[PDB]
DNA sequence: GCATCCGTGAGTCGAGG
DNA sequence: TATAATGGGAGCTGTCACGGATGC
RNA sequence: CUCGA
C-alpha cells in the first residue's frame, strides 16, 4: 500500500515533467525521480504505527 | 469554504479575450502610457504622480493609500488639486487626460480577462514550500508586470509574453519564500544544482553517492569538503511540536534543555565567587583593594587605564601600576597561605 | 526523564493531595521554587548551600509564559493590586 | 519505455527506484541499524 | 504591591502597538551563515532584545554601565538577555482582520452584536457576498437598497458598475 | 593561569550505570568505507557489559 | 444599459468619474446629466455615453464589519432590546436576553466592540517560540514562526499589490488569504482545513492549541509541574 | 414546539524509542 | 524579457453526549 | 505508539 502511495506520487511528478522540458529528447530517466518513492517507503518502516 | 474553488469561480465571471479585445486593450494601454508622458511634458509635474491621480479616480474613492516612491502623500485632497490642474487644460491637451483614463481601464481588464492563465501554470509548481494559492498570488504579480511590459505591435498573443514573468515571479516567489532560513537567490540555485547532481549521479552508480562523486560531477572550484559545507548550509529546521510518540503524548522540544539561563549551581559558585573575592580584597588596604577593582572592572564594569585610576586617586600612573603589583602580591600571599580561592579556577 | 536527569512531574492529583492535606508551603514550593521560578530555585539553592532557610518563593515563570500567550491573543491580563491599580511582574522588563 | 504516439518513437531504459528493505530469515527487518516487526492489522473485509 | 485580583479584557489597537517594541516587517528569522538575527525579522534585536546580557549586536557596548543606553550603530538596547521573553512585537494589517474567537465561538459576539447569522457573517468576512454601508439612493429589483443589505456579486456588480452584455 | 581555548565534553558513565568495556568503535571522516553526516568529523561508540 | 450625450465642445468630466442626474458633462454647461452613472467618454464616437449606475458604498470583510461595529451606539440598541424585552414572544424575548447579554457585557466592561477587529496582531517574544540549536548543531523552531510568517508574506504581498493598483478580484483573494492566515495563527483548524508544514499530514500548533486541553498551556504546565 | 449538524471532552504516573 | 499556452484535486472513517444555532 | 503500576 505504501509502495502505492510512493508510487502515485512518482507518476504525478512524471506528468509533471512530461508537460515540460524538450519534447524530444526524453528519457525514462530524465521523467522518473524515485524521492517521493523511497520517502514512502522510508516513512513506512521508520513512522509508522 | 474551499478557497481555490471561490476564486476559480470568480475567474470564472470573467470571459476570455478575442484576438481583436485582446489587441485593443493592449494597443490603448500603450497609447494611456504615452498620454501620461505626455500630459508630464505639459504639466512640468512628475508621470508617476499623474499616473497614481488617473488610477485613483479609475478605481475610486475605496482605495487611495500613500504610494513609497511618491514624494507627496496621496490622499483625496491632493488627487482633487491634480485632477482639477489636468482638468483646467486646453481642449486638445485635455485630451491625453482621457486618453490615459481609458488606458488604465483597459490595463485592469486586460489583468482581469488573463487571470486564468496564471492558474494554468501555477498548477505546476505545487509541493515546493508555496500553498496553491500563494504561487498563484505571485504569478498575478508576475502577470501585471507582463501587462505593463507588453507591446502589441510584435503581434504576439499577450499569452506567450505573460507567460515568462508569471513563470518568474513563481519561481522568485518560490526561491524566496520556501524556507524558514532564508537562503539567497543564487545560493538556491546551488543548492538545486547540487541536489539535480546528486540524483543523476545516484540514478548512474545505483546507490547514494559520496560528497567526492558529487563534487567530480560539479566540475572545477568543487571539492568534497565545499559539498558538505554546502549541504550542511541547505539544511532545515525542524519542528519542536513533532511527536514523539503520538501526538497526546510527547513533543521533540520536552528534550531540549535550555543552555542560556544559569543553572542554580551555577549561580551560587558564581555568588561565593564574589563573596570570597570581596573577602580576599579585605585584606588589603582600601586603595590597593578599589584599584584592583578599577583595573579589573569590578566597580563600574568597566576596566580602567593605569592613567584614569592613576588620574583617580591623583598619583603618576608609574605609582598606580606599583600598588596594583603589590597589591596582587599581597593576594598572592594571602592567598598560598588559605587556599580559599584555588577551586574557582576550574 | 532518567535520560535527561529529570524531575518527577507533581500533576493535577498531586496537587489536590497537598490542597486537601492543607499543605500550603509544601505546595507553593513545588509549584515555586523546586519548578520555575528562576530567582526562587537559585536562592533556594544558595540559602540551602549556606545553611539557611530557603526564601520566599516569587513568581513562577510559566504564568509569566501564559501571559505573554495571552497578549499573543490580543487579550489583555492584568494583575491588580486591592486598589484595582496594575501590578507588573515582569519588573519594567516589558514596559517601554 | 517511453513512446511517442505520432513519432511512433520508441525509447526503453532501466531505471534505478531506490531500494527496498529485505526481511530477514526469521521475518523482521533491519531499519537503520535497529531490528523492527511490521505487526499485521486486523480490519473490517471489503464487501457488502 | 501585592497581587490580590488578575483582570482580562480586549487589546485595543493603540494597546497592542503600546505592547510593541517594533514592527515585524520581514519574514525572515535568522542569516544562514552568521546564524544570527535578520534586520526587522522574527528574532531581531533591535525589537525583542538583547541574546546576550549587557551586549548590542555588533558588539560597541558590552557591559551593565550602559544600561538603557541603545547603541547607535546597531540599534540593540544594552540590557538583559531575558527580556527576549517579555518584549511583543507586532504586524501592521494592511486590511484590518477578524479574531476568530469573536467569529467562530458560537454564538458570534461580533454576529449577535450585529444581528448577523453565522452564514452571512462568514460571507461577509470571507468576501463571498458584500453588505451596504451607505447605499447612495441605490435600487435593485424596484425595492431601494436598504443598509446592511447582503448583496452577491452578480447584485453588485449590476447596481455599482451598470448592466451590459456582448453578443457575437 | 590563561583559560584555555577548550573545555571539557567528553562522553561520561551516566548516574547508576558503568561495568566492563568490550567493545569500541570509532569512525572517522576521510577515511575508506566511511562518510557521516555533514559537520560530523568523527562517531565513536562504546560498548559496557 | 447607457444614456447617450453627444457633445461640439470641450467636454468637463473623464472616464470613469461617477455622476447624478444635474451634473455638467460638457459644452460648458449646456449637455447635463439625466440618470445616475458612470462616465464613459468615448472620444470616437464623440459622445459623452453614461452608464446607469450608482455610487453605493457595499464592502467585504472585516473592514466592513470593523465599520458596522464601530458605527454602533451601544445605549441606543441597549434601549430598543429592552423594549423587545416587553414582547408577549418567548422566542424574542430569548434573542433580544442573549444580545443584551454580549450588548451590556461590553457596556459594564469599557470595551468597544470594534476591538474584536485586528488592525496590529501582537507578535509572541522570542524566546516563547524558540529558534534554537540542538545537540548535533540542528536546528529546531516553533510552528508560530512559520505561522507567523505566512501572515508576513501575505500582508506584505497585499501592501505591494495594493501600491501598484491591482485589480478587485486578486485584492480579494489576498484580503481572504490573510484573514485566513490571521485565523491559522490565533487558533488554526478551528475554520476549513488545517494549516500543515510541506510534505507533513500534521496541523501546526496555533495560539489556541498551545492554551487548551490536556497538553495546553494550564493543565501541563499551571495546575501541575 | 421538535430532529439535525457541529464542536468537545473521554485517569495517572512512569519506561522504551 | 515575445511561437502559444487561459477554472485544482484531494477524498477509509467502527464513539458519545451536550449546547446551539436552526430549521424543519 | 509499545510496556509497567
Ligand atoms: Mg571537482
Ligand atoms: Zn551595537
Amino acid at each position: 500500500d505504501q509502495f502505492r502511495v510512493g508510487l502515485a506520487r512518482l507518476a504525478r511528478g512524471v506528468r509533471e515533467r512530461m508537460l515540460m522540458g524538450s519534447e524530444d529528447s526524453l528519457t525514462p530517466a530524465k521523467l522518473v525521480n524515485s524521492r517521493p518513492l523511497e520517502a514512502a517507503i522510508r516513512e513506512f518502516f521508520s513512522r509508522s504505527q | 469554504s474551499d478557497p481555490v474553488r471561490q476564486y476559480l469561480h470568480e475567474i470564472g465571471q470573467v470571459p476570455l479575450l478575442t484576438l481583436e479585445e485582446e489587441v485593443e486593450l493592449a494597443r490603448k494601454v500603450e497609447e494611456g502610457m504615452e498620454a501620461i508622458k505626455k500630459l508630464s511634458e505639459i504639466t512640468g509635474l512628475d508621470p508617476d504622480l499623474i499616473r497614481e491621480v488617473v488610477r485613483a479616480k479609475i478605481l475610486g474613492s475605496a482605495r487611495v493609500r500613500h504610494i513609497p516612491g511618491l514624494k507627496e502623500t496621496l490622499d483625496p485632497k491632493t488627487v482633487e488639486e491634480i485632477d482639477q490642474k489636468l482638468k483646467s487644460l486646453p481642449k486638445e491637451h485635455k485630451r491625453y487626460l482621457h486618453i490615459a483614463r481609458e488606458g488604465e481601464a483597459a490595463r485592469q481588464h486586460l489583468i482581469e480577462a488573463n487571470l486564468r492563465l496564471v492558474v494554468s501554470i501555477a498548477k505546476k509548481y505545487t509541493g515546493r514550500g508555496l500553498s496553491f494559492l500563494d504561487l498563484i498570488q505571485e504569478g498575478n504579480q508576475g502577470l501585471i508586470r507582463a501587462v505593463e511590459k507588453f507591446e502589441y505591435k510584435r503581434r504576439f498573443k499577450f499569452s506567450t509574453y505573460a507567460t515568462w514573468w508569471i513563470r518568474q515571479a513563481i519561481n522568485r516567489a518560490i526561491a524566496d519564500q520556501a524556507r524558514t532560513i532564508r537562503i539567497p537567490v543564487h545560493m538556491v540555485e546551488t543548492i538545486n544544482k547540487l541536489s539535480r547532481t546528486a540524483r543523476q549521479l545516484q540514478q548512474e552508480l545505483g546507490r547514494e553517492p559520496t560528497y567526492e562523486e558529487i563534487a567530480e560531477a560539479m566540475g572545477p572550484g568543487w571539492d568534497a569538503k565545499r559539498v558538505e559545507e554546502t549541504l550542511k548550509i541547505a539544511q532545515e529546521p525542524v519542528s519542536l511540536e513533532t511527536p514523539i510518540g503520538d501526538e497526546k503524548d510527547s513533543f521533540y522540544g520536552d528534550f531540549i534543555p535550555d543552555e542560556h539561563l544559569p543553572s542554580p549551581v551555577d549561580a551560587a559558585t558564581q555568588s561565593l565567587l564574589s563573596e570570597e573575592l570581596e573577602k580576599a580584597l579585605s585584606k588589603l588596604s582600601e586603595r590597593e583593594a578599589m584599584v584592583l577593582k578599577l583595573r579589573k572592572g569590578l566597580i563600574d564594569g568597566r576596566e580602567h587605564t593605569l592613567e584614569e585610576v592613576g588620574a583617580f586617586f591623583g598619583v603618576t600612573r608609574e605609582r598606580i601600576r606599583q600598588i596594583e603589583n603589590k597589591a596582587l602580591r599581597k593576594l598572592k600571599y594571602h592567598e598560598s597561605r588559605t587556599r580559599k580561592l584555588r577551586d574557582f579556577l576550574d | 526523564g532518567k535520560a535527561q536527569f529529570g524531575g518527577q512531574r507533581f500533576g493535577e492529583m498531586e496537587v489536590w493531595a497537598l490542597e486537601a492535606y492543607g499543605a500550603a508551603h509544601t505546595l507553593q514550593e513545588m509549584l515555586t521554587l523546586k519548578s520555575d521560578d528562576i530567582e526562587g530555585r537559585n536562592a533556594a539553592y544558595e540559602a540551602i548551600i549556606k545553611g539557611e532557610d530557603v526564601p520566599e518563593p516569587s513568581v513562577p515563570e510559566s504564568f509569566r509564559v501564559l501571559v505573554k500567550e495571552l497578549q499573543a491573543l490580543a487579550l489583555d491580563v492584568q494583575t491588580l493590586d486591592e486598589k484595582d491599580n496594575p501590578v507588573d511582574i515582569f519588573e519594567g522588563l516589558a514596559s517601554k | 519505455q517511453l513512446i511517442h504516439k505520432d513519432t511512433g518513437l520508441i525509447k526503453e531504459d532501466e531505471v534505478f527506484l531506490g531500494h527496498i528493505p529485505l526481511m530477514t530469515e526469521d521475518g523482521s527487518f533491519i531499519i537503520n541499524g535497529a531490528d523492527r516487526v511490521i505487526v499485521s492489522q486486523i480490519h473490517r473485509s471489503p464487501g457488502v | 504591591k501585592e497581587v490580590r485580583k488578575v483582570r482580562i479584557a480586549l487589546a485595543s489597537p493603540e494597546k497592542i502597538r503600546s505592547w510593541s517594541y517594533g514592527e515585524v516587517e520581514k519574514p525572515e528569522t535568522i542569516n544562514y551563515r552568521t546564524l544570527k538575527p535578520e534586520r526587522d525579522g522574527l528574532f531581531d534585536e533591535r525589537i525583542f532584545g538583547p541574546i546576550k546580557d549587557y551586549e548590542c549586536a555588533c558588539g560597541k557596548y558590552k557591559r551593565q554601565r550602559f544600561e538603557g543606553k541603545v547603541c547607535e550603530r546597531c540599534g540593540v538596547e544594552v540590557t538583559k538577555s531575558i527580556v527576549r521573553r517579555y518584549r511583543m512585537g507586532h504586524i501592521e494589517l494592511a486590511t484590518p482582520a477578524a479574531h476568530i474567537w469573536f467569529v467562530k465561538d458560537v454564538p458570534s459576539k461580533i454576529g449577535t452584536l450585529l444581528d448577523l447569522s453565522a452564514t452571512e457573517l462568514e460571507q461577509v468576512l470571507y468576501f463571498s457576498k458584500y453588505i451596504v454601508l451607505d447605499p447612495k439612493g441605490a435600487i435593485l429589483n424596484g425595492v431601494p437598497v436598504e443598509k446592511r443589505q447582503l448583496l452577491t456579486d452578480e447584485e453588485y456588480r449590476e447596481l455599482r458598475y451598470g448592466k451590459q452584455e456582448t453578443y457575437p | 593561569e590563561k583559560a584555555r581555548d577548550v573545555k571539557d565534553t567528553s562522553l561520561r558513565v551516566p548516574p547508576g550505570e558503568g561495568g566492563i568495556v568490550v567493545r569500541t568503535v570509532r569512525l572517522r571522516r576521510g577515511d575508506p568505507g566511511v562518510e557521516l553526516k555533514p559537520g560530523v568529523r568523527e562517531v565513536v561508540r562504546v560498548y559496557v557489559a | 444599459k447607457a444614456r447617450v450625450y453627444p457633445f461640439e465642445d470641450d467636454v468637463e468630466v473623464s472616464t470613469g468619474d461617477r455622476v447624478a442626474p444635474g451634473d455638467v458633462l460638457a459644452d460648458g454647461g449646456k449637455v447635463k446629466s439625466d440618470v445616475y452613472g458612470r462616465v464613459e467618454v468615448d472620444l470616437v464616437r464623440n459622445v459623452v455615453r453614461v452608464v446607469e449606475s450608482y455610487d453605493i458604498d457595499a464592502r467585504m470583510g472585516a473592514e466592513a464589519i470593523q465599520q458596522l461595529l464601530k458605527e454602533l451606539d451601544l445605549e441606543a440598541l441597549e434601549k430598543e432590546l429592552l423594549e423587545e424585552m416587553k414582547h408577549p414572544s418567548r422566542a424574542r424575548r430569548a434573542k433580544a436576553r442573549k444580545r443584551l447579554e454580549v450588548v451590556r457585557a461590553f457596556l459594564d466592561s469599557g470595551n468597544r466592540p470594534e476591538w474584536m477587529i485586528l488592525e496590529a496582531v501582537p507578535v509572541l517574544p522570542p524566546d516563547l517560540r524558540p529558534m534554537v540549536q540542538v545537540d548535533g548543531g540542528r536546528f529546531a523552531t516553533s510552528d508560530l514562526n512559520d505561522l507567523y510568517r505566512r501572515l508576513i508574506n501575505r500582508n506584505n504581498r497585499l501592501k505591494k499589490l495594493l501600491a501598484q493598483g491591482a485589480p478587485e478580484i486578486i485584492i480579494r483573494n489576498e484580503k481572504r488569504m490573510l484573514q485566513e492566515a490571521v485565523d491559522a495563527l490565533l487558533d488554526n483548524g478551528r475554520r476549513g482545513a488545517p494549516v500543515t508544514n510541506p510534505g507533513s499530514d500534521r496541523p501546526l500548533r496555533s495560539l489556541t492549541d498551545i492554551l487548551s486541553g490536556k497538553q495546553g498551556r494550564f493543565r501541563q504546565n499551571l495546575l501541575g509541574k
